[PDB]
């Protein structure tokens, strides 16, 4: 799989697209912030020191849904092998309509090392249709993250979403 | 969906 084949998707996909096993830069994200770049307010955070560890769930709150830009902070480890053009492409839908894809390239990837990315997310300004929708229907927003190495694609996240606080 | 492997 290349960013190609994700860049016009349309809907969540029905599965996984790789396997655990497909991460062979071993890039372990230890680290996840998200603060919201207006207030400073950290709106999720988490450490560590079936599924297998791919799938997270959000609880956020309606006024997630009004903010202008969020920024997070990832902390990863990489593995011996060298790490370039790190990118990830994650694209969000509610009910299958896409509200935003977002493509970030992360800096330099240090071998062996932790490492760190700040990624800036614009949201999209969203109708006031579409936010009653979201705020109505907790999980049936939903992302999946699609990470690349080299053009190809390393490691697939999911990720499913409440706003309803 | 990097919040997924943070735990």
């Amino acid at each position: 799989i290349g960013p190609e084949d994700v860049l016009g998707l349309q809907r969540i996909t029905g599965d996984y697209l790789c396997s655990p096993e497909e991460n062979i830069y071993k890039i372990d994200f230890v680290r996840f912030k998200i603060r919201d770049m207006d207030s400073g307010t950290v709106l999720f955070e988490i450490k560590k020191p079936p599924n297998a560890g791919r799938f997270v769930r959000y609880q956020f709150t309606p006024a997630f849904l009004r903010l202008r830009q969020v920024g997070a902070t990832v902390e990863f480890t990489v593995g011996d092998k060298p790490v370039n053009n790190f990118r990830m492409i994650e694209r969000h839908y509610f009910r299958n309509q896409l509200l935003k894809s977002f493509d970030f390239h992360f800096g330099f990837c240090i071998p062996s090392s932790k490492n760190t990315c700040e990624h800036i997310y614009d949201f999209p300004p969203l109708s006031e249709e579409l936010i009653s929708e979201m705020i109505r229907h907790p999980y049936e927003t939903q992302s999946d993250s699609f990470y690349f190495v080299d053009d190809r694609l390393v490691m697939h996240n999911k990720a499913d979403y409440s706003y309803s606080g | 969906g990097a919040g997924a492997s943070a735990e």
